[PDB]
RNA sequence: CAGUAACGGCGAGUGAACAGGGAAGAGCCCAGCGCCGAAUCCCCGCCCCGGGGGCGCGGGACAUGUGGCGUACGGAAGACCC
RNA sequence: CCCGGAGUCGGGUUGCUUGGGAAUGCAGCCCAAAGCGGGUGGUAAACUCCAUCUAAGGCUAAAUACCGGCACGAGACCGAUA
RNA sequence: CCGUCUUGAAACACGGACCAAGGAGUCUAACACGUGCGCGAGUCGGGGGCUCGCACGAAAGCCGCCGUGGCGCAAUGAAGGUGAAGGCCGGCCGAGGUGGGAUCCCGAGGCCUCUCCAGUCCGCCGAGGGCGCACCACCGGCCCGUCUCGCCCGCCGCGCCGG
RNA sequence: UAGCUGGUUCCCUCCGAAGUUUCCCUCAGGAUAGCUGGCGCUCUCGCAGACCCGACGCCCGCCACGCAGUUUUAUCCGGUAA
RNA sequence: CCGGGGACAGUGCCAGGUGGGGAGUUUGACUGGGGCGGUACACCUGUCAAACGGUAACGCAGGUGUCCUAAGGCGAGCUCAG
């Protein structure tokens, strides 16, 4: 019963449920586990960056995130073709192609070549037989840098870059901001009915 | 802790707290809010008044992210940025105002809740109110739309 | 300045620079090869056509064919599947009209 | 995200997903279309290593389609450059 | 030059199912495809732009579950009517 | 003659031969208010990660705007959507006014010393007067929904447009 | 499952009820307002001048507000008893 | 195989009828015990009701689920039962 004032609650427990509960007594037995198994890897790929490959630069895609930027699952085969480097042997690089990635601008595409070859002239690659270096890299470079990278490679920025103070010109000064928003506000709802009434209007 | 409760006091007594005629009993009233037409209905309307019926239009599949837009009050808009932008705009001998962009931010619309410090400002917000940008103006500074 | 990039109406978005690509092969999965039109009408000529098809055909030759489009609507099902089946239809007989007027 | 959109004698009650953040991270293969003298596989017998390898005018499967190349991120064949 | 999985999709209707609401999925039965086509774009429909993916073939580690088993370790637990 | 239900039990109401031992408001979730603590327009790692080799330690510490996210800082409308500064004279000020209002401030006047005369330096009482906290009642003001009346303004788009 | 029986385990201290209103397929029950307790909070009188000691300002006169199962003084109201 | 039926029967799916053979469930309340009768179950007047208001019984005497383009609204002129 209701006694006076409260919220009227509904508490999900109709259904036998405490035959399914899920502890985590397990919780501290699991972080150790899996930090055994990243120090395990990360040993048998010995200077292979233990984080695994580099990842591209990723916009967010809602209306909510669109300022931030992440990293994506890999580069686009059209960020690989002018980057200058084959999809089968990128994998083997460390670079992680991602197949069915669409590049519908210009400066996410350029932003990525220049990751690309940003990471590309900083790897070192030994050569298969290390008794003869066919074209991989200087035995001098694969002795005091061979180090293996912790964290992610090169990780992705959130650049915020500073614009300066100005002078307001008079012009800009005399813009009615609220007046443009409710105006485009009803130009794109009136849109096409105003054509409908033009093309009837044609022949009236 | 368990030496702290009413039923280390009430370990003498026979009801227990709840009384020889009435009794403690099951559930007397139903189980949850049931009844909240029938006998509780007094309870429900007396304190949880629009608890009945249907009002408004049904929209399938919300997708909360289109809808979102964090505003900013104007009296709380030079926090956005550190206190030597503010106070070296204050100084200078020529009309410089300073940028605040309310997006890098977090935030989409300002509104025009409170007073702005008397010296011209550029803020750049994706939306503003009606008296958010004439109090904008009248301080001496613009307005910018940023998409 | 004038017309800042706004985020409503009709021009909207952060105005961006949108580079052409020559698109995904899968776009042009089911587009019309001329080998296996060949195959496709091979058949049809060695096959013939299904009883609602031949009975449709009856219906456009009275120039029926508001009756033959419910028709053919409530054996395949959409109108977007029937007034293509239809015009196909009538490709069929208006191409054996002018075969079996030489 | 969320006891939310939504369901519900719209009562009691029920009730997810996408974005965001993490753990982990890896991609591939046919049929078909085609070209390659079926270029393929199983079995048996003999011969050399502890299945390999090599023989058999030895059997059989298989053109009602085995093998190679090749699959939507395109692929192939030609020239040309490397 | 070469390019793709049909009693399948899809439509109707019946039943179960789902948050899925003029039908989310699944099934029966009838109808039953197309190839610039097809699917999806959370209100049934016609019209038209645009986006998106390529169904009706197949394989795949890791992160995940574990009141049974083998073998261990521990506990602000019980102390022989527990 | 005790427990019990009952208007009413010593009861011809029920249960109880006697003894030992066991034996009944718990735990989880969600709320509400009250209280204690820490931080404070913020707050919180809860999940993950990093740290001599895991007695204790399955603990403890650390991260950084890993703050993703939750709640809070903005409401209202079914929804499109819109969205909280005045006061004093263009200039100054920055949430209005009346009534009460703990406290604090001023204070005429008094208050003594062996004795007056002049003066000085602190203390005590103090009529009246002022600024008035929190909270209360009231009156104005602002934002959103919706009515009724009404006249102006704006322009890249002169509109079944915007304000 | 039970709105129905039965039982519900230590001591002292302080406070201390209700069987009535309204609604309910309500009459062996609940919600509702009364009645109770707890936690406070906002104020008032003020504490009283070390032992002392009614006092110390302006001939008189005066000693805060509010409040009440009460009377007084005004003044309305009523149709019982007779 | 020989006869006999035969595109009917039959089966599958949908639709309409029938269907206590079978299933599930319900079968008000108040009440001088319950049932029967009544409705004191939503309303209204007078009384009870104890001269403010409030006040109970299956206390008394009655009413009600309608009627009305005037039987509503103004104005004027009239005066009724006997
Ligand atoms: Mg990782
Ligand atoms: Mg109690
Ligand atoms: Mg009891
Ligand atoms: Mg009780
Ligand atoms: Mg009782
Ligand atoms: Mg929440
Ligand atoms: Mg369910
Ligand atoms: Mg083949
Ligand atoms: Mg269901
Ligand atoms: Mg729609
Ligand atoms: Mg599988
Ligand atoms: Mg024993
Ligand atoms: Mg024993
Ligand atoms: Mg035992
Ligand atoms: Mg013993
Ligand atoms: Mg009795
Ligand atoms: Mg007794
Ligand atoms: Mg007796
Ligand atoms: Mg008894
Ligand atoms: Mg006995
Ligand atoms: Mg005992
Ligand atoms: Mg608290
Ligand atoms: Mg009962
Ligand atoms: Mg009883
Ligand atoms: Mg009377
Ligand atoms: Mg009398
Ligand atoms: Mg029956
Ligand atoms: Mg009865
Ligand atoms: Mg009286
Ligand atoms: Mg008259």
């Amino acid at each position: 019963a209701p006694s006076r004032n409260g919220m009227v609650l509904k508490p999900h427990f109709h259904k036998d449920w405490q035959r399914r509960v899920a502890t985590w007594f397990n919780q501290p037995a699991r972080k150790i586990r899996r930090r055994k198994a990243r120090q395990a890897k990360a040993r048998r790929i010995a200077p292979r960056p233990a984080s695994g490959p580099i990842r591209p630069i990723v916009r967010c895609p809602t209306v909510r995130y669109h300022t931030k930027v992440r990293a994506g699952r890999g580069f686009s085969l059209e960020e690989l073709r002018v980057a200058g480097i084959h999809k089968k042997v990128a994998r083997t690089i460390g670079i992680s192609v991602d197949p069915r990635r669409r590049n519908k601008s210009t400066e996410s595409l350029q932003a990525n070549v220049q990751r690309l070859k940003e990471y590309r002239s900083k790897l070192i690659l030994f050569p298969r037989k290390p008794s003869a270096p066919k074209k991989g890299d200087s035995s001098a470079e694969e002795l005091k840098l061979a180090t293996q990278l912790t964290g992610p490679v090169m990780p992705v920025r959130n650049v915020y870059k500073k614009e300066k103070a100005r002078v307001i010109t008079e012009e800009e000064k005399n813009f009615k901001a609220f007046a443009s928003l409710r105006m485009a506000r009803a130009n794109a709802r009136l849109f096409g009915i105003r054509a409908k009434r033009a093309k009837e209007a044609a022949e009236q | 802790p368990s030496r702290l409760r009413k039923t280390r006091k009430l370990r003498g007594h026979v009801s227990h707290g709840h009384g020889r005629i009435g009794k403690h009993r099951k559930h007397p009233g139903g189980r949850g809010n049931a009844g909240g037409l029938h006998h509780h209905r007094i309870n429900f309307d007396k304190y949880h008044p629009g608890y009945f019926g249907k009002v408004g239009m049904k929209h399938y599949h919300l997708k909360r992210n289109q809808s979102f837009c964090p505003t900013v009050n104007l009296d709380k808009l030079w926090t956005l940025v550190s206190e030597q932008t503010r106070v070296n705009a204050a100084k200078n001998k020529t009309g410089a105002a300073p940028i605040i962009d309310v997006v890098r931010s977090g935030y989409y619309k300002v509104l025009g809740k409170g007073k702005l410090p008397k010296q011209p400002v550029i803020v750049k917000a994706k939306f503003f109110s009606r008296r958010a940008e004439e109090k904008i103006k009248s301080v001496g500074g613009a307005c910018v739309l940023v998409a | 300045a004038l017309r800042y990039p706004m985020a409503v109406g009709l021009n909207k978005g952060h105005k961006v620079t949108k580079n052409v690509s020559k698109p995904r092969h899968s776009r042009r999965r089911g587009r019309l090869t001329k080998h296996t039109k060949f195959v496709r009408d091979m058949i049809r000529e060695v096959c013939g056509f299904a009883p609602y098809e031949r009975r449709a055909m009856e219906l456009l030759k009275v120039s029926k064919d508001k009756r033959a489009l419910k028709f053919i609507k409530k054996r395949v099902g959409t109108h977007i599947r029937a007034k293509r089946k239809r015009e196909e239809l009538s490709n069929v007989l208006a191409a054996m009209r002018k075969a079996a007027a030489k």
